[PDB]
RNA sequence: CGCCACACGGGGUAAGAGCUGAACGCAUCUAAGCUCGAAACCCACUUGGAAAAGAGACACCGCCGAGGUCCCGCGUACAAG
RNA sequence: CGAGUGGCUUGCUACCUCGAUGUCGGUUCCCUCCAUCCUGCCCGUGCAGAAGCGGGCAAGGGUGAGGUUGUUCGCCUAUUAAAGGAGGUCGUGAGCUGGGUUUAGACCGUCGUGAGACAGGUCGGCUGCUAUCUACUGGGUGUGUAGGUGUCUGACAAGA
RNA sequence: UGUCCCAACGUUGGGCCCGGUGAACUGUACAUUCCAGUGCGGAGUCUGGAGACACCCAGGGGGAAGCGAAGACCCUAUGGA
RNA sequence: AGCCUGUGUACCAGGAGGGGAACAACCCAGAGAUAGGUUAAGGUCCCCAAGUGUGGAUUAAGUGUAAUCCUCUGAAGGUGGUCUCGAGCCCUAGACAGCCGGGAGGUGAGCUUAGAAGCAGCUACCCUCUAAGAAAAGCGUAACAGCUUACCGGCCGAGGUU
């Protein structure tokens, strides 16, 4: 993928439960897999800011609940490093459901998003209210 | 560094194994032998099969070790050792009375031992020790 | 057996050891003709290829040495020439001789130029869509010609559709 | 079942049907092919397939080789061509298999095979000088389906 | 089904034993291209700090933007090329032929060597030039040593000696180039060899950790879950199969870890100056203060503070040189805190 | 869990693409000869390595004194050594 | 239908071992094989392209995480370039585990007049030892080469 | 929630060095081995090669089909209970 | 099956010594002590005693350098790799191959068909010119065209073909 523009310490693994920062009807997401990733023996697959992931809906509306969907990580508690050396971290871990073309399924995003993610996924950004 | 050889052998265009055999025989009889122009010694056969055999010897080994020589210098010296009871007193004495050289470090020319000469005009299927060494990865210092 | 080749008047052939050198107004060529028990020599105004052995393998090489020598005679006099034509469909192919090698640009629309180094004292003259490879040594000339053609080889797609490339048009 | 199990003559002759029951039927469809209403004398050419080693040939092999042989003759000379071919051997030797360890191992009956000494004619065809190369090609196919190497020997036929 | 997994640790840096010379020894040199020149220099590690640089890379989306980069500060005072050794090519490889020494020696070079009192610089030169005429001359190297005394933070006064190859141009020309340097007094500087922005390979003897177990030394796992409470926590499962009936040298075991020679490739030189611009408030921890000739290497360098590190023009650079990077800031903030 | 660094290029081949070329007047990539061609082979690079028994090379110092040991203050080192 | 190679499965034999060579599965750690799953380079195509399908050279490197089950195998899920197979006493208990198998307690079904059984199921149920030799990982002292200091060479050896 | 990803740093007692005290297990012999082979088919000792200068310290336990118990399983005995 | 179970015999068991790398029963050999000599099996380039023996041929794969065998594999099938022996036919009235030239008229046969003209199918398959030349052997065309084979001649010059 296109360079992210920041160094990321993945703060999530397969099985992590995260916030769904949109209005798709899904409230909580469970990380199932990480796009393009391949680990090593005994390593739990990890994901962080900017990664595209496959998820299953843990909490939300009946219709969304249990559906296996694609998403993009927009916020994470573990710090990331920017070119100027400064570390940046968020209040929670969150992702945004997205389709085959990487367009957000929802109409609105909830909470801030990291600029780095905004740059990589434009249509996702053109849905954000706050870009940090 | 000065080897008082009673005999100087010229291995150029000479079948390695045949020279090695006569040299081992002489060393056991008390002769101090210097083999010269080892890089030009020769070994008959199909180059590709000969090389495979020497490469296999290089690949063999383990912790106990199977240090096989790559230079024509050592290849030839080893060929001679295999014709001497180098682990017996008399055998090690003979072996240590033999030395092989790249080129000719002496002023005298070496003699060509009878029955060891190869005729290039009559043979095309053979290889040079120097060619083997280069293939093995040796540093062509000659 | 033995075969005698009368050397042309335009030509003069010398030879030391296993190497034979042939010189003419078109240049010179030197080759090594080494095979077990086959003696090649220049006896006056003739070249002699002989052997005491007459088995199939020996006869094979003798016949091979003859043609090599007759070819050398021809090369130093008449010379050797291969003709080539550059064909292309969509992307115009730029073929130029730069230094000791022939460079081909925009082949199939590629950004990276393809190239090969000319062999020996072979000459490669290009005129529009036509190429002419020539020289005294048929080996070097034949290879350079072949090399140019091979240089536009494609294994990835159907050749019946993608035919761009330079092809040997005339063989000497 | 592999032929390696029965190709050799390493057992007594076992043919007596008065002391053997349950013998499977032979898979050999015919022993006389071509025009059997005609004599072999009426032909200029006679070619045989000679077995080069002594062996046992299971009826399943005789049928495969014979079939692939005659099959070719039919496809080249016609379902009525002017030729005739004979499979002169019959599978008299009954075979067993011990299919309980080595205890009371005398095997149950499982088939039949023909014993053939090296140099014998397994098949023999009779044709016209024309179809001589067709019968030779039929045998090439036949010997590819029987254990031993064979010779394609031409008997009457001086049209070389 | 027993998943695959690469082995633990590399088999290319063995045996993992204590280094023989604390002073690094390059086993390879740059190729001959430019004009003659000494292919290396040396200094003493002081510590680290960071700097803000203007992105240099022309292919980087950030070209022309601020960028914080970690740097290790190395004190690189002038050294003394005290002699010129010639090598001859022999059937057994290269061998020292002779040496051409000087007269002017640093006041304390005698803490390591028996300094020459009587030497013939021309006889030596003579023999060397004849070797070249004969065509038996192998590369040319300078015997070099440091001047620890010029570095206060380093207790040591005893100079560290190392041979450094001279390459570039024609042998005749670089031979004369070599004699030139030596004869002066051999005094040369970091400036005479490297320019900020070029890539250098740095070699040094890593920090010593004494005896360490397989987990730390080879990176093998610790025993897991229930297997961690039975009496084994940091021991590998087994030393090998039933057969072969022996322990292979390839299974990870305990032993010396650290104090090994390492040659780190492609270290970008951020800046070569002199003075105390890079020194840190309160002083580099466990070192002292810098105020003299220094070099700023991008990133990390093997060895603890005070160890001798060696520089050599990169022998396998991956990137073209982007000379004299613009430095907009050099942190002088205390390293304690 | 953080940060830094970890080629490009040569050489010889396999399968394969070809050149010249007989045996076999032709044809033929092969029989002799040759041009190419793999993450693979060798070199390149890193690490160890005078106990390599052919047990190595160079320079200087010293044989009434060069150098070294004990001793003492200490760690860039360290389980003893 | 015919001819073979292997020694991963199963069967057969009773050659070795009953004054004991501890079992299955898993785990950890190391080496290997190629009949190649991916990666490199090729040939063919019912090869336009993209992609498939089949074939060749090739063992450098890689071949991962999870749900049921003691399971091996396998079924299943999402990832992946691919998520290949096999040998090393079915590598590995003087390394681990003890779920399964495989004592002594107990229950069910079936069988047995009964004691009791079952190549069925089920709950519980113990893992000793200070390393002599050898092997290897690292560390020293001596002898040999034959006064000292400093600098090197590079036969060999290891690497993905 | 360090069971795990994936391991880190630290604490106390040992371990290591020194004074004193001071056992046991085990021992046909020889014994620096490694790769193959052979052999009652599972060899440090036989055969062929390879490697191997002696001694010592620490280590984790690959091998000595390691030590510890005249196999508990299975069969056999004109055995026992 | 280094399996099970007979039979005759010699061997191991209970049999040394020599050879077979090692190796109960494969080879020589049956053996008091000691000594000289000559052989046996097996071997004679070196390790290791004796040949780098002689006349001759084949093999280029390191095939092989392996009597027997749990132990030494190598099969069906295939081979213009190479050597040797034989049979038939053709040939200096010029063979085999290559190259050059000619490959022609009635007539695009008849039939079928809108059409088919060597070459969709069916039937026939005849004669002029001539040194040859099909009622056409293989591609090719919507059908023609076009390209070659047959067949004849030329250049060449010695074996060729089955
Ligand atoms: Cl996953
Ligand atoms: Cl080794
Ligand atoms: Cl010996
Ligand atoms: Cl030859
Ligand atoms: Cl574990
Ligand atoms: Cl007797
Ligand atoms: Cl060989
Ligand atoms: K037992
Ligand atoms: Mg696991
Ligand atoms: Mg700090
Ligand atoms: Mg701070
Ligand atoms: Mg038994
Ligand atoms: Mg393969
Ligand atoms: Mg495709
Ligand atoms: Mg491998
Ligand atoms: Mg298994
Ligand atoms: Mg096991
Ligand atoms: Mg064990
Ligand atoms: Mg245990
Ligand atoms: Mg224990
Ligand atoms: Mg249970
Ligand atoms: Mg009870
Ligand atoms: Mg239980
Ligand atoms: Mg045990
Ligand atoms: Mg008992
Ligand atoms: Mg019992
Ligand atoms: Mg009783
Ligand atoms: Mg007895
Ligand atoms: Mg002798
Ligand atoms: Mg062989
Ligand atoms: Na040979
Ligand atoms: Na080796
Ligand atoms: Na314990
Ligand atoms: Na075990
Ligand atoms: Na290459
Ligand atoms: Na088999
Ligand atoms: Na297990
Ligand atoms: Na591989
Ligand atoms: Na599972
Ligand atoms: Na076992
Ligand atoms: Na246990
Ligand atoms: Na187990
Ligand atoms: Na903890
Ligand atoms: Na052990
Ligand atoms: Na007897
Ligand atoms: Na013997
Ligand atoms: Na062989
Ligand atoms: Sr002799
Ligand atoms: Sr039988
Ligand atoms: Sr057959
Ligand atoms: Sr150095
Ligand atoms: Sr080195
Ligand atoms: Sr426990
Ligand atoms: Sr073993
Ligand atoms: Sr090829
Ligand atoms: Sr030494
Ligand atoms: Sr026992
Ligand atoms: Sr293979
Ligand atoms: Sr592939
Ligand atoms: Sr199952
Ligand atoms: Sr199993
Ligand atoms: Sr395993
Ligand atoms: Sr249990
Ligand atoms: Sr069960
Ligand atoms: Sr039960
Ligand atoms: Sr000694
Ligand atoms: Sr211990
Ligand atoms: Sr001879
Ligand atoms: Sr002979
Ligand atoms: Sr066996
Ligand atoms: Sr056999
Ligand atoms: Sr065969």
């Amino acid at each position: 993928m296109e360079a992210l523009g920041a160094d990321v310490t993945q703060g999530l693994e397969k099985g992590s439960l995260i916030t769904c920062a949109d209005n798709t009807g899904a409230r909580e997401l469970k990380v199932i897999s990480v796009h393009g990733y391949s680990g090593t023996k005994n390593r739990l697959p990890k994901a962080g800011l900017g990664d595209k992931i496959t998820v299953s809906v843990t909490k939300g509306t009946p219709e969304m609940r249990r559906q296996v969907l694609e998403a993009v990580v927009v916020r994470q508690r573990k710090p990331i490093r920017r070119p100027d050396g400064t570390r940046v971290k968020f209040e929670d871990n969150a992702a945004v459901i997205v389709d085959e073309n990487e367009d957000p399924r929802g109409t609105e995003l909830k909470g801030p998003i990291a600029r780095e993610v905004a740059q990589r996924f434009g249509s996702v950004a053109s849905a954000a209210t706050m870009i940090v | 560094a000065e080897f008082d050889a009673d005999v100087i052998v010229d291995a150029r265009d000479c079948i390695m194994g045949r020279v090695a055999s006569q040299v081992a025989e002489q060393a056991l009889d008390g002769e101090t032998v210097a083999v010269v122009n080892a890089e030009r010694a020769v070994i008959t056969g199909r180059e590709e099969q000969i090389v495979e055999k020497y490469e296999k010897r290089v690949d063999i080994g383990n912790d106990n070790g199977y240090f096989y020589p790559k230079r024509p210098d050592g290849i030839f010296k080893r060929t001679i050792r295999g014709m001497l009871p180098h682990k017996k007193q008399r055998g090690r004495e003979a072996f240590e009375s033999v030395r092989v050289y790249l080129g000719n470090p002496y002023d005298e020319d070496g003699e060509v031992l009878d029955g060891t000469s190869l005729d290039r005009l009559s043979n095309i299927k053979f290889v040079t020790l120097g060619e083997i060494s280069e293939t093995l990865g040796a540093n062509k210092t000659w | 057996p033995r075969v005698e080749l009368e050397i042309p008047e335009d030509v003069d052939a010398e030879q030391d050891h296993l190497d034979i050198t042939v010189e003419g107004d078109n240049g010179s060529v030197t080759r090594r003709l080494w095979y077990p028990d086959i003696d090649v020599s220049v006896d006056g105004d003739t070249v002699v290829i002989e052997s005491d052995e007459d088995n199939a393998k020996t006869m094979s090489t003798i016949g091979t040495f003859q043609s090599h020598i007759e070819n050398m005679f021809h090369g130093v006099t008449e010379g050797w020439e291969y003709g080539m034509e550059v064909f292309y469909s969509h992307f115009p192919m730029q073929v130029n001789v730069e230094g000791d090698e022939v460079v081909i640009e925009n082949f199939l629309g590629e950004k990276a130029p393809r190239r090969t180094t000319i062999h020996g004292d072979t000459d490669v003259e290009i005129d529009g869509e036509e190429l002419t490879v020539s020289g005294p040594d048929i080996e070097a000339v034949g290879q350079t010609a072949a090399d140019i053609e091979q240089l536009t080889r494609i294994n990835d797609k159907d050749v019946r559709v993608f035919q761009d490339g330079v092809y040997i048009t005339r063989k000497p | 079942k592999p032929a390696s199990m029965y190709r050799d003559i390493d057992k007594p002759a076992y043919t007596r049907r008065e002391y053997i029951t349950g013998i499977p039927g032979s898979k050999i469809a015919q022993h006389k092919m071509g025009r059997k209403q005609k004599d072999a004398d009426d032909y200029p050419v006679q070619i045989s397939l000679i077995v080069e080693e002594t062996v046992q040939l299971r009826h399943g092999s005789l049928e495969a080789s014979r079939l692939s042989a005659n099959r070719h003759l039919i496809k080249e000379l016609g379902e009525e061509g002017d030729y005739k071919m004979t499979l002169r051997k019959f599978p008299h030797q009954v075979l067993r298999e011990n299919k309980d360890g080595m205890r009371a191992a005398f095997g149950k009956i499982v088939g039949t095979a023909a014993r053939v000494q090296a140099g014998e004619q397994l098949f023999t065809a009779y044709c016209n000088v024309e179809d001589a190369e067709h019968v030779k090609e039929a045998f090439r196919r036949a010997y590819n389906k029987i254990t031993p190497s064979c010779r394609i020997d031409s008997s009457p036929a001086g049209n070389a | 089904p027993q998943p695959s997994r690469p082995r633990k640790g590399s088999l290319g840096f063995g045996p993992r034993k204590r280094s023989t010379s604390e002073t690094p020894r390059f086993n390879s040199w740059p190729s001959d291209d430019g004009q003659p020149g000494v292919q290396g220099f040396a200094g003493y590690k002081a510590g680290m700090t960071h700097v803000v640089l203007v992105n240099d890379e022309p292919n980087s989306p950030r070209e022309g933007m601020e960028e914080t980069v970690p740097v290790t500060v190395i004190e690189t005072p002038p050294m003394r090329a005290v002699a010129l050794r010639a090598y001859e090519d022999t059937p057994y490889g290269q061998r020292p032929l002779t040496e051409v020494w000087t007269d002017e020696f640093h006041s304390e070079l005698d803490r390591t060597l028996d300094v020459p009192e009587d030497h013939d610089p021309d006889a030596a030169e003579e023999q060397i030039r004849d070797a070249h005429e004969a065509g038996d001359l192998g590369d040319l190297r300078l015997i070099t040593h440091t001047v620890p005394d010029a570095v206060p933070s380093v207790p040591k006064k005893k100079p560290d000696v190392m041979e450094t190859r001279v390459g570039g141009g024609s042998v005749s020309d670089r031979l004369d180039h070599a004699l030139d340097i030596v004869e002066d007094g051999g005094e040369h500087a970091m400036n005479d060899i490297f320019r900020a922005g070029e890539y250098a390979d740095v070699a040094g003897v890593t920090k010593g950790k004494g005896t360490q177990g397989p987990v730390k030394r080879w990176g093998v796992q610790k025993r897991k879950g229930k297997h961690a409470r039975q009496g084994w926590r940091r021991r590998i499962g087994n030393l090998g199969p039933w057969n072969p009936s022996r322990v292979r040298s390839t299974v990870p075991q305990q032993g010396q870890t650290g104090y090994h020679q390492r040659t780190e490739l492609n270290k970008r030189l951020i800046d070569i100056g002199e003075g105390d611009e890079p020194t840190v408030d309160g002083g580099f921890v466990n070192y002292g203060e810098v105020d003299g000739p220094y070099t700023l290497v991008k990133g990390s360098v093997p060895g603890p503070d005070k160890r001798l590190v060696r520089f050599r023009p990169a022998v396998r650079p991956n990137d073209q040189p982007r000379l004299d990077p613009e430095v907009r800031y050099v942190s002088n903030e205390s390293n304690q805190g």
